[PDB]
């Protein structure tokens, strides 16, 4: 029942959020991991300042404060008793983005399974932040997050308490909490991988130019135009380069972690799309199917139907660096 | 005030405005809860007089809510003369009046864009006297800015009550409580899957394909929206009116009207809703406009 | 005056003049979203004089919402007299008044920085009536501070209002999903390619090859800019307000001057925008420097 | 007044001065960024009387900004004469109207921690008037509290503005954009490694040897800092101020003076800028002492 | 100079460096005299022991602009423009230069210091005080009236530095204040005189500061979580013991459950067997 | 008085002593623990004189602020006047009277803002800061004429409950000035057992209830998180109904049980009704 050491699953997370030091952490499990950067990232944050969004307050005061609302003073009589309703501009940091960590802190606290270090730090933390407001965590509040005003440091720290939030389980207590067995489940894993891979691709090959592109069948039907009844085709990528073009399709299987019979039916998605898509420059036409196994790499090269088919493997859990260096040399050979 | 003025133009099935009949005249708190562009605002001038069987300005009215609607408009206040304040009627007080007059005629009162405001801010004590069934004299209360006990107010039963409310907002999401008790919630669909708005265009010199083909993309695109529940909801989805307007010339719609229609209202409608994948942008506009 | 008067500086194809122009008569409430320094400001007092045909100011009003702007600044409100309030037409019920003086020269009303103020406030009741079918008396609204005596407040058909919302200020965007129907919105490209801006720098002793230069990379720039929607959006991207001015003096455009702007203001402007790497702004810099 | 009595004294070099006198001739609008203690706030009271070339204060305005402040206090608002309310012009606009008195003279405001202050609500109006191209009465606007459209405000020709922005905290920075574009961007440095900086030491009777040790050592320190930009940026680097003052006595610059100044000011900020790194602290502070 | 528990160079440290500087932050722990070193020390510098010139002030989140300088607040006929007391402390002391006049702001973290000296963070500073850098206020209803600091104004600042905000970090205001660590002093012979010359047994006074040292120097581990400036103060021993009843190990005994248990549990939160551990090695 | 308090005498003792010294203190228990009724005990027993016009009583709530507590201006007919507050009124009586110790009782404290309300006074009511020495014109005492000083003889008591897990860390405001107190219920006390057997109760009834509540006593703060030591009940319940007139019983106790124990049962766990019925079942018999 083998998995990917778990460290390395963190850099794959930072590629797909689009963006230190985890050799220090001597903890294996992922929520030691998680919660020491965002315990971390908070304090860089708390270095340079926190965000702090004008607020108006409009309130019944004694005396003038910013702006007075002639209407609510008058109709409220608060002139006699010597208040007024004004609107003023309060700076505070109890917005959406700074309470969204404060009440994450309790749940990270609450952990059951968790390193005894991380917990008292944080613990430290949620004091530290006596304004803020606790709340209820949804991704309805991250959703309205979406707006992203916040800096590029803030939206990737975000990021990890959706992880969070959406993998937590409650335990063995009603109060505490107990993190998801996410490595276990393929498909949000296959999901990391695709994401992980297409932020990847943006960055390391900028000699190529590297778009998703949808495409659309060759067919047509008297019945209908629309053809909702067919299925939905979008590449997971396309990596379009001037000398050639190329479509990867991939995803994470468990049965290809056992080194036998193969799990390559994603191979019947692969074909339709070369044959739908149509270059207009007409250079060439190439497919690449990559999958994650643990012990080792192995690539091979075919000639199908009049189009040349990469099947490859990456082996995680050796290193990074060396990861890094294998989906560099990977690509190269392909690309051409 | 014949139905086939009111209802032949409509796009809504004539089912759910008879079902909207009849809880109007059973509850007489209804709120309409859709998308903008679906006419809420344009059925309701016309339901008015459905129930009056009439076309009459005095026994119908209309406003819209905002936040610095309030009580002291709304029902009762005081209002500054050069120093000194004087009491004012408000307009639900003033309008009820008129109907306590004729207790048979049927009047009605119409509130757009209420979520806005507050209901208890404006409305307060008299929400006791709204609710249908402690309606009368019998109920009859003194008014927080009534000079003594003796002047009272009560709700007669002929008013009807109309609240328009639009489901675009993530504000909304967390109704508020004095609504839900005391209004009826009906929903509006998008209709674009209706006879009566695809006919509204075969009227208007538009070819059956063309048409036909719109509304499966409408059709399909409105389905795609609803299956988010996180950042837009089934409320969220497109309206019908966006089309309806702009062919007062009498020029024909075709790709070149429609288009001009996608890039200009729906595109960056688009780029606000898909703002996580501008991509899926690219896929819709390009779908449409094929 | 005409088309040709105005467009002889202005940068934009004249392929949105008219269809702006398109939207505006048929929907007579339009939005101009785009990133500062693209002419907004500056399109706007022209586009007033096509519609009336006339350079004439009585009829255009123009004003910006500040984010403090409210609906007693805008429409009626109380305002202390000598010792005691009273109230005060606000500007646009000013405006309107006198755009129904004559219905048939038309009046315009343009509203800088829409987007910050929030408009749900400011507007109230007029969020619906501003729109082009519901105007005229048939739709006559009171007001929340008329007298008591039925007094009420509607659109002229002639007028038409204009909104001017920049797309840098992504938390300042209109969510006003129910205001956003009455308006129809126009995005306006950065104009760097278009040959009405490489004229202008021409026939102002520039050469092609700096000017081609020029355009080449800043398109280069925006695609990169247009790349991201995380942080930086399509919105973003560069203006062109930048080198139109500063000339004046006989100044010719050279990598003197160039250098200078980008020192000094698209310098702080990229690391304020990118604020992870200096390879990223030390790069572009050298690029447009070198 | 003259240009070279300020330059005695002032450590930045003549390049800058002259770049800066440059852009505030043509934009009237700019911003000084740079770390707390380079003298933002001591050059920006010589460079008025410097543009001016005479040294008049009354042509000055000089105030901080902060959360306390709003459009009602700049620009208008109502505040309270006494029993009676009143519009009091706020501090601009009366400063316009004095620079309106004598076109011909520059009339220079000065605004220290702008960045503090929510900038967008408080310019407002103000935000699109102020740039170079609209200035003047063609683009008069009425105000918010203006009893008509005819009361308008027009910024002068004359005017010319000044921003301060201290650049340690990324929390309050511009990141409006489009207020970004009125202003241009000036960086400051702190100049350690400048001849007058070392000139008003030797002045007063400090050692060269010890001079350029000191020099060397924060100049390496200060690119240490600018290093980690995603930590903290350039912009937080050390000025020359910490050592500027404290010598009117006659106290001559010792090693030991510098050693105490660093105990007492620099240590707890090296402190604080590392925060996880305790030897870091420890390498520096003594690569000072050694 | 005769009752003081801290040294007499820092002492010199500060009189020096506040005569120059003219501002000063003084940080440290709860129980180390702050209150008492200044009003002290604010004596020394006037060189007479005189009260009205000196003002002191304790900061909370709710102070503001309004209450310091200037604001909008009603008379009985209706609202005018009410100075507050640094205004009205600053005119004062201008009206008579000579003189030291003194202002102590205590519990000042608390407060958005930004916010509240608004004008006067830039003023404040020793060089720019004189009618030269005066400006008009934000209140100010004329540009022509204005507000500058006089020189002989001397502001202190006294800081608790157990509770640490995460919320605004001010390096600018740092430029303005010359930073000044206290430590609690119980090494010091002048704290152990105290008690010696309140019948102490010899042993009793140096057997306290090994048992105090041990666990300050322990809060002072992890400078992470905790510093120096979390470590307990003395002040708690100086009072109670002026009635009459000279020191005992019961007297110890009593302070140890009564005042710094709490603050154990505030430090050493969630984790009681430290608090017990620590309670008792002081106990036994 | 003490033989009719239920606490520990020497918790009664230790208080006197703190208060006298500290002249600032604030009681945290459980509800239902006689707190109200115990300071009052408490304060006529250290002025010694059972006056009730020294003490006065204060509770507070969110919007309670510093116009209500201190000074405020209320409407006149015409026009408006300062309005002196009870705190202000309060303190100028015992002004008079120096020697006299002055009480101040402030319930549910802890839900208001301190400093909102109290404001500049905030620092003088700390025992060290007290009497004219430290006087200041207060923010609407337009005049320098007169400042508002504390006097030594001023003691403040703050009532707070321990009841709510919804509350968070206590403000430091508090932590600062008050000396925190955890009230016992005194279930196990035998002033409270002669309380129950002056009033001809059985001392095996009297016994097994006293076992009986310590068993759910420590149940309810055994729980680490939600449900703590401040949580467990007080005995405040049980007195009222026997010295009226009606002996105790154990139908009197299943009434009780049903009335208050029952539903504030329901209240701490709020997720298993068997917990709570298996508890409720257990009290009954
Ligand atoms: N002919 C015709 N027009 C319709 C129909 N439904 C809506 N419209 C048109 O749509 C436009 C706006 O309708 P409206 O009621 O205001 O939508 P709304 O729900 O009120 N908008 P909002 O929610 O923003 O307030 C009008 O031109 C209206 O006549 C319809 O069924 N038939
Ligand atoms: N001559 C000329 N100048 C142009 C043209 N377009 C923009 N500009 C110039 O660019 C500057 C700013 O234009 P402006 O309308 O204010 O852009 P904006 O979008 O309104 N600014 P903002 O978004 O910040 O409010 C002015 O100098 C303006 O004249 C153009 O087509 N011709
Ligand atoms: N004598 C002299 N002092 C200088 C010079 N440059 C800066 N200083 C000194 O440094 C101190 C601060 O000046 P200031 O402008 O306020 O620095 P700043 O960048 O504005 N600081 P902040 O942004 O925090 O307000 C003063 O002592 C000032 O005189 C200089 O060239 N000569
Ligand atoms: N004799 C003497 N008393 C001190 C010393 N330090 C503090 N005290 C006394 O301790 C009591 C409380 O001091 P306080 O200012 O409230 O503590 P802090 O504000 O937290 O530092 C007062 O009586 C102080 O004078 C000291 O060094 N020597
Ligand atoms: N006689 C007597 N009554 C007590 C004692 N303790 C509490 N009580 C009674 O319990 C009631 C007050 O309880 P309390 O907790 O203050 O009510 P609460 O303020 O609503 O929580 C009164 O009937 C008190 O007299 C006590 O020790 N002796
Ligand atoms: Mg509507
Ligand atoms: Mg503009
Ligand atoms: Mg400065």
């Amino acid at each position: 029942q083998p998995v990917i050491p778990v460290r390395n699953i963190y850099y794959m997370l930072t590629y797909a959020w689009g963006y230190a030091n985890l050799e220090a952490i001597p903890g294996n499990n992922l929520l030691d991991i998680l919660g020491y950067v965002l315990n971390k990232g908070v304090l860089q944050l708390s270095r340079r300042g926190l965000e702090l969004d004008y607020n108006p307050n409009t309130e019944i005061i004694p005396g003038i404060k910013g702006r007075i609302e002639f209407a609510k003073t008058i109709r409220g009589f608060h002139l006699n008793h010597g208040k007024t309703v004004s609107t003023f501009d309060m700076l505070n940091e109890d917005t959406l983005a700074n309470r969204i960590i404060k009440s994450t802190l309790a749940i990270l606290i609450k952990h059951e399974k968790l390193n005894s270090t991380i917990r008292d730090e944080a613990r430290s933390l949620y004091r530290k932040l006596p304004g803020i407001s606790t709340l209820h965590l949804t991704p309805q509040h991250f959703s309205y997050l979406n707006g992203g005003k916040n800096t590029r440091y803030y939206k990737f720290v975000i990021s990890v308490c959706k992880f969070i939030v959406n993998n937590s389980i409650p335990g063995q207590n009603k109060g505490h909490y107990r993190f998801y067995d996410f490595e276990r489940n393929e498909k949000e894993m296959s999901l990391l991988y695709q994401k992980f891979l297409y932020e990847f691709c943006r960055r390391e090959l900028t000699s190529a130019n590297t778009t998703r592109s949808y495409l659309k069948w060759d067919a047509s039907s008297i019945s209908d135009q629309s053809l909702n009844l067919l299925p939905r085709m979008e590449t997971d990528i396309t990596i379009r380069s001037s000398e050639k073009i190329l479509i990867v399709d991939a995803k994470y299987y468990k049965s290809i972690f056992s080194r036998e019979k193969f799990h390559s039916q994603n191979l019947y998605q692969l074909m339709n799309y070369l044959w739908s898509l149509k270059p207009e420059n007409g250079e060439n036409i190439g497919g690449l199917l990559i999958y994650p196994h643990v012990d080792t790499a192995v690539k091979h090269r075919y000639k199908i139907n009049g189009f040349d088919i990469g099947l490859c493997t990456v082996n995680l859990g050796q290193e990074w660096p060396c990861i890094h260096q294998e989906l560099l040399d990977i690509f190269d050979e392909y690309l051409k | 005030y014949c139905l086939e003025d009111a209802l032949n133009d409509l796009f809504i099935p004539e089912t759910t405005i008879e079902t909207i009949l009849k809880r109007l005249t059973i509850k007489k708190n209804i709120i309409l809860q859709g998308p903008p562009g679906v006419g809420k605002t344009f059925v309701a001038r016309r339901l008015a007089y459905l129930l009056t069987g009439e076309k009459a300005p005095q026994r119908v009215n209309m406003v819209q809510f905002h936040q610095s609607y309030s009580y002291e408009d709304f029902i009762q206040g005081y209002r500054p003369n050069g120093v000194g304040f004087r009491r004012k009627d408000g307009i639900f007080y003033n309008f009820c009046q008129q109907a306590k007059e004729q207790p048979e005629k049927k009047y009605i009162f119409i509130i757009d864009e209420i979520n806005r405001a507050n209901l208890s801010k404006v409305f307060g004590e008299v929400m006791m006297l709204m609710e249908h069934d402690k309606r009368g004299e019998n109920w009859s209360v003194p008014l927080t800015y009534s000079e003594n006990d003796e002047e009272r107010f009560y709700v007669p039963e002929n008013v009807y009550i109309i609240g328009l409310m639009n489901t675009a907002d993530r504000s909304l999401a967390v109704v508020d409580y004095a609504l839900r008790r005391r209004f009826s919630f009906i929903d509006i669909e998008p209709g674009f899957d209706t006879p009566q708005f695809r006919n509204f265009l075969l009227n208007k010199k538009a070819e059956p394909s063309f048409v036909e083909s719109l509304c499966q993309k409408m059709n399909e695109l409105n389905q795609e929206i609803s299956k988010e529940a996180t950042i837009l909801g089934k409320g969220f989805r497109i309206g019908h009116s966006y089309f309806c307007c702009g062919l007062e010339d009498g020029t024909s719609p075709d790709t070149q009207w429609l288009n001009e229609i996608v890039m200009t209202d729906i595109a960056p409608l688009l780029e606000e809703y898909f703002f996580d994948d501008p991509y899926k942008q690219q896929k819709w506009t390009n779908k449409l406009l094929g």
